[PDB]
């Protein structure tokens, strides 16, 4: 294999791209890279050496709000041109120099495919294409190319896909050349100006027949049936229509109906469909996935549901997200072949039954942001279950004992419900990743029969419930939390000793509990990651000043109304709130100087605080609201004070004192002499408004 | 001045200068530090140096932006968005991406959770892109001679819209209410919804010896 002229070739291409995330680095000259067939994107012949396939395509990862994608950028070198049996030539998602497509392409006389979608091409699409006598694929789609004429396209007599979306469509008669490719089967025509050229009915009379397949016809401002009714020449053989994003403006046409061997149709992102799917459809028998997502649909989900009844056995995605449908999820066990539906965001003003007894396959399922009422059905129904959403909604009743026999569950969000109670099969579910039933009415207690077998549990949310939590001593935990939100949960009178065997922890929210024991020895280091850490309205005692130890992803630390005394803790140096009141500290609060703070909230009200007020106060100029009321400070003011430009409120009575824009409140009663701020770095890259409602 | 810390600010007259490192651990041997040098009237000249290498190559490190005050008004009460923008922007070495974009947050009420952002994007550095649920435009619309490319995508439970400029934009002049009118006309962007948050700044990635100089800002809601 790998005879040294393509070698060469490969080499010399090398040289121009200018790589720089690591790509082609399994290239090179080297002795030891010496075999051509062992190269990333390089495929040869097993007989003979020229290689056959050249795929040097990337992908898209994406973050919070944005993607990335390691884009070769260079000059495309003619030695391609030594490639003389290649057919496989995929270069896609990489930006090259931004100019026209290479001329040599057509010089290749034995392609077969062609991806350079998503590349930054621009211009004409060259003339030589002429020369493609044996393509079968032909992808040039979503790049600025300007195509206003398709005189080359009759020539190309073996393609089966030709992709040309996302160009400045200008192509009148589109249709006579698209016909000329007998076997044609799918067309990508999304992005264009397709509006602006519908074709004619005299030019469809005078073309031959060839049996389309897919079409992908979207981001086209359609509006109308009356501009698309074209591709109703392809009844015959249509499999999969995607229609979304075209600002569609009134009934689903009825002749979607009576398309048999339809398989997936996308009509997602439209502007009013006035009633959603028409009493046409029933008919289909075949279809495998329907989105009708965003488009304001107004159905009854009994009537959707029983005009969608041709395709019991074999519907299988069914998104019906951000409408306004209302109704009551009935009878939804006897499609058999279904494994996703999403409803969320709708207007459904009913109950979740299912009044008879069969399985089903659902593996994703999201009810939120509803008004639905009544129990939850059996759970057991739905043993393949992956991910459950049923919040902001009225769900009354315990949470059914078959929620154990689920053993795939990951998700389960029950937030908002008028829940009463938890199961003891929580337990047995052995593979959920989180669990959040917050803002709830429940009661009783929670021992560790609940918790026995939760071995990849890392989200527990049972905030501000009636609950109650109390495990056995020596139980030792399956699970290390990496959030901990148990607000108003009897935690039990002594410190929860299970977090003695929790690490690597994130949060820690178990305020409002009834602690009332001192901090224990085990309990003398948090973990390095830790981020929020809430001890409000509880009764612990003891010293903190050995307990925050300056860890680098702080932001909210509260330790407020508690029986805490000591030296004052060391401030982290990327805390943004810092709550210290009603407590029983003592001493001076010097210590907040020796390193530099981006505090935007402290409290420190409420406790016994003496001596003076250090002259440090510029090292803190991102404090927005100051409290040093009801202590025992004396000395004279700092008149560093004056260099915190970002105050917002200043509170300082009830002290034994003596001797800044947007300051609006100025409080020094006595001494002797609603406002917002913001914690950025919240929810990732967005912030988080935090209301003081303080006291005057 | 100029300031390093990772949640530092400067509060001027109706503006707010941010450092923003939300996401500095996910690299390695980095830093930033950003800078206010002259205002006057409604124009605000600032500047920001970076160094990020290595770690997550493929995520956002920070947002440094220069952000608006103003009194929160519903989409429909809003007449004109005036505003401009000219930076010119210094690397050095290889491997660079980085970006330079508008944000707008709107959200349901005066001060709730960040429903809806829109993104304007002036510059593709390097391969940025903006986040896109099938990673291609699903619209191209024209403003003021200016082209841009329409993508869509979610971040937890926001929608994302983003414009990005066909060619770099290093001199800015619009008026952002064209935007917001396009988006509810055809996007489906409630009209109800109230303009939170008005900013603009950078994105970087993956940069070594990097500094970006604003020459002029200015933005009004009226
Ligand atoms: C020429 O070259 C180009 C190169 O650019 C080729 O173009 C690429 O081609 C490849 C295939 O060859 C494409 O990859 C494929 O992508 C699809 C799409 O994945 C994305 O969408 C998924 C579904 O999104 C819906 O659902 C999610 C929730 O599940 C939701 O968030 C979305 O918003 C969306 O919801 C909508 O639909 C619902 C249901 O109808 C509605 O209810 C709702 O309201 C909405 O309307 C999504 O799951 C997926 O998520 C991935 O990405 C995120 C973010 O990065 C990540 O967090 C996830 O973990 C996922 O990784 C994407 O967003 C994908 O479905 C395909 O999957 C195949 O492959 C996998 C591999 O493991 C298999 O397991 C699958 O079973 C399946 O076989 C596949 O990956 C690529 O997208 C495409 N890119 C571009 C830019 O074009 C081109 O094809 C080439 N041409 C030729 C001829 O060769
Ligand atoms: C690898 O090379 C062999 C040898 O040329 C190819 O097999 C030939 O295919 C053609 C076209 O079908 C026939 O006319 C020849 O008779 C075949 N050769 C022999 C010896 O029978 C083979 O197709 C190549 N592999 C690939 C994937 O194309
Ligand atoms: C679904 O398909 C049937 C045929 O299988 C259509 O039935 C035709 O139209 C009406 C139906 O009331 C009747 O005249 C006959 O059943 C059929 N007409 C013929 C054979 O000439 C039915 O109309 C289709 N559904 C819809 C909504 O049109
Ligand atoms: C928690 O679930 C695990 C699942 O692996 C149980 O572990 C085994 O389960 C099988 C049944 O599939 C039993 O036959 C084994 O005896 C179990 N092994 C052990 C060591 O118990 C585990 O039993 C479950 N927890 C409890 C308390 O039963
Ligand atoms: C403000 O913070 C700085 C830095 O944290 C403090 O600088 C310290 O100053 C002392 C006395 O000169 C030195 O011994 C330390 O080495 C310095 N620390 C650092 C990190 O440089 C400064 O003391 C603080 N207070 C004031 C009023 O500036
Ligand atoms: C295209 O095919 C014709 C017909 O044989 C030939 O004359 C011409 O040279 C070919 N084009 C190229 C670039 O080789
Ligand atoms: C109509 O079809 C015939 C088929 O023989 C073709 O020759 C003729 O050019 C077509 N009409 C037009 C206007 O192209
Ligand atoms: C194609 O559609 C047109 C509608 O204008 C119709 O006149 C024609 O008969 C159709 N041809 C078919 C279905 O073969
Ligand atoms: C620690 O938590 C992180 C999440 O930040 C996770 O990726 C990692 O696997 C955890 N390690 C252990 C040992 O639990
Ligand atoms: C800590 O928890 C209490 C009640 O659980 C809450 O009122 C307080 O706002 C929390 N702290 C912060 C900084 O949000
Ligand atoms: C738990 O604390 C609340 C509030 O302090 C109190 O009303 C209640 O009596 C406590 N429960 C027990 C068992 O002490
Ligand atoms: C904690 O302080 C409160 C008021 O300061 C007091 O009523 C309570 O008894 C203290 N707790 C203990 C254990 O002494
Ligand atoms: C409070 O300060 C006063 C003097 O300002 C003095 O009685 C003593 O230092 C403190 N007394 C109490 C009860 O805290």
């Amino acid at each position: 294999l790998c005879i040294e002229k393509e070698r060469d070739a490969l080499l010399e291409f090398k040289r121009g791209l200018s790589d720089n995330f690591g790509q082609l680095s399994t290239w090179g000259d080297e002795e030891d890279k010496k075999e051509c067939c062992k190269w990333k994107g390089i495929e040869c012949n097993k007989t003979t050496g020229h290689v056959i396939v050249l795929d040097l395509h990337n992908a898209f990862t994406c973050s919070a709000s944005a993607c990335f994608a390691p884009r070769l950028t260079g000059k495309l070198s003619p030695s391609l041109l030594e490639l003389e049996y290649l057919n496989f030539l995929d270069l896609s998602v990489n930006e090259f120099e931004r100019s026209e497509i290479p001329r040599f392409i057509c010089s290749f006389k034995r392609l077969e495919y062609l991806n350079l979608s998503s590349s930054f091409f621009s211009g004409l699409i060259p003339t030589q294409f002429k020369n493609l006598t044996s393509l079968r694929i032909l992808d040039l789609g979503y790049n600025n190319l300007i195509v206003k004429d398709l005189t080359w396209l009759s020539h190309l007599s073996s393609l089966e896909l030709l992709s040309l979306g996302g160009s400045d469509f200008q192509v009148k008669n589109w249709f006579q050349e698209i016909t000329k490719l007998p076997l044609l089967k799918e067309l990508d025509l999304s992005l264009c100006g397709l509006s602006k050229l519908v074709p004619s009915p005299a030019e469809i009379a005078n073309s031959s027949l060839i049996s389309l397949s897919v079409l992908h016809l979207c981001c086209n401002e359609f509006s109308s049936s009356a501009k698309y009714s074209w591709l109703f020449n392809f009844s015959t053989s249509l499999t999969s229509i995607d229609l979304s994003n075209n600002q569609l403006d009134g009934q689903i046409d009825d002749r979607f109906g009576n398309l048999m061997y339809l398989e997936h149709l996308n009509l997602a992102n439209e502007l009013n469909l006035k009633g959603g799917i028409p009493s046409s459809f029933g008919n289909l028998t075949r279809l495998r996935y329907l989105d009708m997502s965003n488009t304001r649909t107004y159905q009854w989900l009994p009537e959707l549901f029983v005009r969608l009844s041709g395709s019991r056995k074999t519907l299988e995605v069914l998104g019906l997200n951000d409408n306004s449908m209302f109704g009551s999820l009935v009878d939804v066990t006897r499609f058999s072949a279904l494994k996703r539906l999403y409803l969320q965001k709708n207007v459904l003003n009913g109950f979740f039954m299912e009044r008879f007894g069969q399985v089903s396959s659902l593996e994703y399922l999201d009810l939120s942001d509803n008004q639905m009422r009544g129990p939850l059905p059996d759970l057991a129904l739905f043993p393949s279950l992956r991910e459950l959403h049923l919040g902001s909604n009225h769900f009354n009743g315990r949470i059914p004992q078959g929620i154990g026999k689920l053993s795939q569950l990951k998700i389960l969000d029950v937030s908002s419900n008028r829940l009463e109670g938890l199961p003891e099969s929580m337990g047995q579910l052995s593979n959920l990743e989180s669990f959040d039933a917050s803002y709830n009415v429940l009661k009783g207690t929670i021992t560790e029969s609940h918790l026995s077998n939760l071995s990849s549990l890392v989200d527990l949310d049972l905030s501000f419930n009636s609950l109650a939590l109390k495990t056995s001593i020596d139980w030792l935990p399956p699970f290390q939390l990496q959030v901990i939100n148990l607000p108003s949960c009897n935690l039990g009178p002594s410190f929860p000793k299970w977090l003695q065997s929790q690490n690597n922890y994130t949060v820690l929210d178990i305020s409002l509990a009834n602690i009332s024991d001192a901090l224990p020895s085990w309990f003398s280091g948090l973990p390095p990651d830790i981020k929020i850490l809430n001890l409000s309205n509880n009764q612990i005692s003891g010293r903190v000043s050995d307990l925050i130890e300056n860890a680098y992803d702080y932001m909210v630390i509260d330790l407020s109304s508690n029986n805490f005394s000591g030296p004052l803790p060391l401030v982290p140096t990327n805390v943004q709130i810092f709550y210290l009141h009603k407590n029983q500290f003592f001493g001076s609060i010097s210590s907040i100087c020796k390193s530099t703070t981006g505090a935007t909230s402290l409290d420190l009200s409420h406790n016994q605080f003496s001596g003076e007020l250090p002259d440090c106060w510029m090292n803190a100029t991102n404090l927005a609201v100051l409290n040093l009321a009801y202590n025992n400070f004396s000395g004279k003011l700092p008149q560093s004070l004056g260099s915190l430009t970002n105050l917002e409120a200043l509170y300082m009575r009830q002290n034994s004192f003596s001797g800044c824009q947007s300051l609006q409140i100025l409080d020094l009663g006595g001494n002797k002499l609603p406002m917002e701020f913001l914690v950025q770095g919240f929810y990732g890259k967005y912030p988080r408004h935090y209301s003081y409602l303080g006291n005057l | 001045g100029d300031y390093c810390g990772q949640w530092d600010w400067a509060k001027s007259t109706n503006y707010i200068v941010y450092n923003n490192l939300w996401n500095k651990n996910a690299a390695a041997s980095g830093s930033q530090c950003t800078g206010v040098d002259k205002i006057s009237g409604s124009t605000i000249a600032w500047h920001t140096s970076y160094t990020w290498t290595g770690g997550a190559a493929t995520e956002v490190k920070s947002y440094s932006n220069a952000a608006l005050v103003f009194s929160k008004k519903q989409i429909k009460n809003i007449k004109s968005i005036p505003t401009k923008m000219k930076y010119s922007y210094s690397h050095s070495s290889g491997t660079f991406v980085a970006d330079v974009s508008y944000d707008l947050f709107t959200s349901s009420t005066a001060s709730g959770s960040n429903e809806y952002e829109i993104m304007i994007w002036l510059a593709a550095y390097g391969g940025a892109g903006p986040i896109s649920s099938t990673g291609k435009a699903i619209a191209t619309v024209t403003i003021g001679s200016n082209s841009f490319k329409l993508y869509k995508g979610p971040n937890g439970s926001t929608t994302v819209f983003s414009f990005v400029a066909t060619k770099t934009i290093t001199n800015f002049s619009a008026d952002l209410q064209k935007f917001l009118s396009y988006l509810t006309k055809n996007q489906g962007l409630p009209s109800s919804q109230y303009l939170i948050t008005l900013e603009a700044g950078t994105e970087p990635f993956v940069g070594t010896n990097a500094k970006m100089t604003v020459s002029s800002f200015s933005a009004a809601v009226n």
